DNA sequence: TTAAGCAATTCGTAATCATGGTCATAG
DNA sequence: CTATGACCATGATTACGAATTGC
């Protein structure tokens, strides 16, 4: 932790897998897999040793009006 | 970056110099020639090198009567005027003035104010060494001691104490941005060792120099440079940025030369490493001493003449200032032209009862102009909103994400330095589309005085100054007259109205520049106003002097020309001239500007008059001003009796005319013809009839016709405006009504504007009570935008508000848990929205930030709004065409559609739903009820129909912001608190949410796993 | 050290007065 | 258990202070 958080918004930021700002972040992950992009396999690895958190698993701007 | 040309061969035994003034400047001095303060000016040549001028020799004055004694006409006396007093008490007398070359000079003047005769008288002329001298003088002269040889006797008073500059400029006659000329021999380039940063520096004594009048060739503007910048800076969460915490991340600079239309100079600085822009320069610094230095570099090679921005007073200068003392760089605040000078922050207020009252911050650059866009705005212009957004939109027409998108990676930092780029090129655009410059040059022209007071005085400089270069050609001293305080006069007439709906034409007659041309033609002014006594024992009364309403008497043209019609005479021109360049243009935002400037000429000539009535000021007569508006009051009742009398049923006319308005210049005479060519024709025939019973320049002229009419009170009135005929009409007038004020919603001004375009276009009342019917009901069911509900108040002076409790100001002063760092302050606007609540006591309790309510959802008063808001301007409009069944007709049109009205245990709710046919609450899922269950094709295909239209909206709105934003292929971001775009493409998702839910109470048409 | 001027219509906000309605007492 | 009196508040109207526009 505060490295984990780090790692996502670096991830979240990166235009090769996609405009992401109204989905999940597992869903944006496996998307990019689908179409075989190059989805590296940590932002995988910190998604599945975490419940339910709203702060790992969701975007950014996830609140924020627009 | 791109530098000057290189002066070349400017030999100045043989050459001349030939450039244009921008700033002057006082400086006191040493190397003198073998006085004290030599001079400054700082311009441009007719190619492009930068030249500053010393010009030397020059020393302050003024004059003060010689007394009748035998001291100040003796020159025993006179020169020991000049020498001091040797006495131990005269340390009060002889120190803070002391040795001092004041010298004795002896003159034959006279004083402005009164008319005593063609006869002058000696007065003595007081030089000094120091400007910063003449207010101790004035303290020792007056009530200090003047026991001096008994020479001149206390008192005698000061006359002509005037500024520096204004001085030297009223002497040599050079005005603002003026042609200059050193002639050759007489100029020295390197009698100067250089400090200043200057290409050409010439060392110049001050009879030297020739003065250009600027006409014929010499009315050009030379190519001067002119820059723009922006800054951005990455805060924290809710906090505001604040200069001891918050780096400064990224600079950006637009510059032009002036004449070309596109810019040459586009430079983007950064703090990490960037990506490449296509048209513009990128450089790339791991931290921001270098980006500060890199900055003040930049600024001091490409050297500009003015520098420009939004709010760079206020907020980008002082930060960058500040930054740079947190972080020790020692050679940042040197950005002005003197190479030994650093710059300070120093508060300023300026307050008037025309613009109200304004508190700035200023930075000191000597030599470079200053012009912040947001000041010209809020001093010319009259708007609703003032942010960057709201008046781009209104003339061309569009903090926390930031700190991501400068962690995160380079094609971020890449959009961050795009969009800071097409921030800091909008206020460009703005000055050159808006005629900024151009008409700040004219001014400087026409008044007199320098580029610099254009931004930071009012009214009073520029008549001082035309006055005093009025007043050195007949040889008049100006008088120190001051008062606290006289008392009122009595201002303009209003004719009593006969209210109502007109259906047949009224055509408007008035006077055009009313007060300057009363002025002019009856000879009125200080220099000629005549005392009660000084008439007597002469008795010649016939065309000698005249004699006023109020009760003055004043002298005719065959003894003297006063100084007041010249002035007005040369604006009078001015201003005609701008009219006759402005009736050949076709385009409207151009024939709009050029109203500008000949709006600005007008507001000219017409605050010389009320320069004389101004008991706080530097020179009042009142005598004057109520002789001015006694006139004004005969000649209009003069106008109506006239035109009431003369075209009569007796006098072979059609029909005895009458008066229905007349507002202290113009008259609106109703006819009695329904025929606009024949109301046209006798209007035009009255204007040109009446205007023959006066002294020149006054005439009446004919303006309009209005076709029909509504008159609803004293300043509220609205009618259809004709020109021509064949040009059968051009839009609306509406003086005063609820459409032109902005203290109200938008909602009630746009349907008081198509209310009356309903009425007074088509005609037809039954569909404007179906607007203002479906305008009620779409209220009350709550389907109006939050853009329409917004109410905005100008926050003045603190104690005002203090003396009573209002809404805006209860919300300014209540702070946000977010933000105490960003909050309105004086002179700004505050926009709110009501909100419901049970404290009836109080509409001050219930206010609240737009972008509160946005965020948090609290719910509107629609009562407040429909009683308080809309109501009452509609009982003014509607009731004058119909009788009090028409306030019935609208309570009872408000009565068949108020019976409509939408929306701790709250939470507790759900589970189940009422039935969708007749709304009865009841166990299980299943849509309709059991007495309802048949119809129910019917109740599937009703609400289907609206499913369809919110649909059809979602689309239209989400894919406009991608048009606006620029691109297809990434996200949205713009919370624009001024644009409908946003908040209305915020509900649509919620509508659409539960409209699509309410239909899945009914089954699915089919499966979806085959 | 510097400032353009005043007349207001007009509506809102606050305070005061009037009028009734509800509650408590007393017969 | 009703009737009368007192209190309390609530609503409406009138009078004063303040943003903008007409001059
Ligand atoms: C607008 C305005 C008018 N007035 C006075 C002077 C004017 O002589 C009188 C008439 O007002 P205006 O009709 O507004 O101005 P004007 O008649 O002088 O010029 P024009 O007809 O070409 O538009 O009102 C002022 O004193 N100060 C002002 O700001
Ligand atoms: S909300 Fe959309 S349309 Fe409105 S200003 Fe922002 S980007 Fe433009
Ligand atoms: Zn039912």
């Amino acid at each position: 932790e505060e490295a984990e958080l780090e790692l996502l918004r670096q991830f979240d930021l990166a235009w090769q897998y996609g405009p992401c700002t109204g989905i999940t972040r597992l869903q944006r992950w496996c998307r990019a897999k689908q179409m075989g992009l190059e989805p590296p396999p940590e932002v995988w690895q910190v998604l599945k040793t975490h419940p339910g958190d709203p702060r790992f698993q969701c975007s950014l701007w996830h609140l924020y009006p627009l | 970056r791109w530098l000057r040309p290189t002066p070349p061969a400017l030999d100045p035994q043989t050459e001349p110099l030939i450039f244009q003034q921008l700033e002057i400047d006082h400086y006191v001095g040493p190397a003198q020639p073998v006085s004290v303060p030599v001079l400054r000016a700082f311009g441009v040549t007719d190619e492009g090198f930068s030249v500053c001028c010393h010009i030397h020799g020059f020393a302050p004055y003024f004059y003060t009567p010689a007394p009748p004694g035998f001291g100040p006409e003796h020159m025993g006396d006179l020169q020991r005027e000049l020498n001091l007093a040797i006495s131990r008490d005269s340390r009060g007398g002889r120190e803070l003035t002391g040795p001092a070359v004041l010298a004795v000079e002896l003159c034959s003047r006279e004083s402005m104010f009164g008319y005593h005769g063609h006869g002058p008288s000696p007065f003595l002329r007081i030089t000094v060494a120091l400007p910063r001298l003449v207010a101790p003088a004035r303290r020792l002269l007056e009530q200090g001691i003047r026991v001096a040889g008994l020479g001149t006797p206390s008192f005698a008073p000061y006359e002509a104490n005037v500024d520096f500059e204004i001085r030297f400029m009223v002497d040599t006659d050079i005005v603002g941005c003026n042609w200059l000329e050193l002639p050759a021999g007489k100029y020295a380039l390197r009698l100067k060792e250089k400090a200043t940063q200057c290409q050409l520096e010439a060392d110049v004594l001050w009879s030297d120099v020739v003065s250009h009048p600027p006409e014929g060739p010499w009315q050009r503007i030379a190519p001067l440079r002119v820059l723009s910048f922006d800054i951005e800076c990455a805060g924290r969460k809710g906090i505001f940025p604040e200069p001891e915490r918050d780096p400064v991340i990224q600079i950006c600079s637009l510059g032009l030369r002036w004449g070309e239309p596109e810019p040459f100079l586009r430079l983007a600085l950064t703090l990490r490493p960037c990506a490449p822009i296509l048209g513009a320069k990128v450089q790339s610094y791991e931290k921001e001493e270098d980006l500060l230095q890199a900055w003040s570099t930049f600024i001091r090679i490409m050297d500009p003449d003015v520098i420009t921005g939004y709010n760079i007073q206020n907020f980008d200068l002082p930060y960058l200032i500040s930054r740079a003392q947190t972080l020790k760089v020692q050679t940042f605040p040197f950005l002005g032209r003197v190479a030994g000078l650093c710059s300070n922050i120093r508060d300023s207020s300026f307050q008037s009862k025309q613009t109200g009252r304004r508190d700035t911050k200023v930075v000191s650059m000597v030599g470079r102009v200053q012009m912040d866009m947001l000041q010209v705005l809020l001093r010319e212009y009259k708007l609703r909103s003032y942010t960057l957004n709201a008046v781009s939109f209104h003339f061309l027409g569009e903090h926390s994400i930031i700190t991501d998108l400068q962690n995160g990676n380079d094609q971020t930092r890449r959009r961050l330095a795009v969009y800071c780029l097409k921030d800091a090129y909008l206020p460009l655009r703005l000055l050159e589309r808006l005629m900024v410059l151009v008409n700040a040059v004219e001014m400087a022209r026409v008044t007199g005085v320098p580029l610099s007071y254009l931004l930071s005085r009012g009214q009073q400089v520029k008549v001082v100054s035309q006055l005093l270069r009025q007043a050195m050609h007949e040889g008049l001293l100006m008088p120190v007259v001051k008062s606290e305080g006289g008392e009122d006069y009595t201002g303009a007439t209003v004719i009593e109205p006969l209210k109502g709906y007109y259906d047949v034409p009224i055509a408007t007659l008035d006077f055009s520049s009313l007060y300057p041309s009363i002025m002019m033609a009856h000879n009125l002014c200080y220099t000629t106003l005549l005392r009660p006594g000084t008439a007597q024992k002469l008795g010649l009364t016939e065309d000698q002097f005249i004699r006023t309403p109020t009760g003055d008497e004043f002298v005719k043209t065959s003894v003297r020309k006063g100084l007041l019609p010249q002035i007005l005479e040369n604006l009078l021109s001015a201003r005609k001239r701008a009219k006759a360049e402005l009736a050949k243009e076709t385009d409207p935002l151009r024939r709009q500007v050029l109203d500008g400037r000949q709006l600005a000429l007008k507001v000219s000539a017409n605050s010389v008059y009320g320069f004389t009535g101004a008991q706080v000021g530097k020179l009042p007569c009142l005598e004057i001003s109520q002789s001015v508006t006694g006139f004004g009051r005969q000649m209009i009742e003069k106008t109506k009796q006239l035109v009431e009398s003369k075209y009569t049923v007796e006098n072979g006319y059609s029909t005895s005319a009458k008066v229905v308005y007349g507002d202290t210049d113009s008259v609106m005479c109703r006819f009695g013809v329904s025929s606009v060519a024949e109301a046209m024709a006798l209007g035009r025939e009255a204007a040109d009839w009446v205007s023959g019973h006066f002294p020149s320049p006054i005439r009446l002229e004919f303006e309009k016709v209005y076709f029909p009419y509504l008159l609803i009170s004293k300043k509220r009135y609205a009618g259809l405006l004709f020109s021509s005929r064949p040009d059968a009409h051009d839009r609306m007038d509406c003086k005063g009504l609820e459409a032109v004020r902005r203290d109200n919603c938008p909602l009630v001004a746009n349907l008081v504007t198509a209310s009356l375009r309903r009425l007074l276009i088509d005609r037809d009342p039954e569909g404007a009570v179906a607007h203002a019917q479906d305008v009620i009901s779409d209220l009350l069911c709550n389907r109006i935008d939050i853009s329409q509900l917004v109410i905005t108040k100008e926050l003045t002076r603190a104690a005002s508000d203090y003396a009573g409790k209002q809404a805006h100001v209860e919300l300014a002063e209540r702070m946000r848990k977010r933000d105490p760092g960003s909050a309105p302050s004086l002179g700004d606007r505050v926009p709110y929205v009501i909100i419901s609540a049970a404290k009836g006591v109080a509409a001050y309790m219930k206010s609240e930030d737009p972008l509160f309510v946005l965020e948090h959802s609290l719910p509107i008063d629609t009562q407040y709004y429909l009683e308080q808001q809309l109501a009452k301007p509609l009982l003014r409009i509607f009731e004058p065409i119909l009788g009090e069944g028409r306030a019935e007709a609208v309570l009872l049109r408000g009565d068949h559609t108020r019976c409509k009205t939408v929306l701790g245990l709250l939470a507790f709710a759900k589970r189940r739903n009422c039935c969708i046919g007749c709304r009865t609450v009841l166990s299980h899922q299943g849509a309709v009820c059991e007495f309802c269950q048949p119809r129910e094709s019917e109740l599937y295909q009703k609400e289907v129909s609206h499913l369809n239209a919110l649909e059809e909206r979602f689309s239209r709105l989400w894919t406009q912001c991608q048009r606006c934003q620029g691109s297809l292929h990434e996200d949205v971001i713009c919370t624009s608190r001024d644009c409908p775009i946003f908040y209305m493409r915020k509900k649509v998702r919620k509508d659409l949410e539960d409209q699509e839910q309410l239909l899945r109470r009914f089954g699915p048409p089919g499966p979806e796993a085959w």
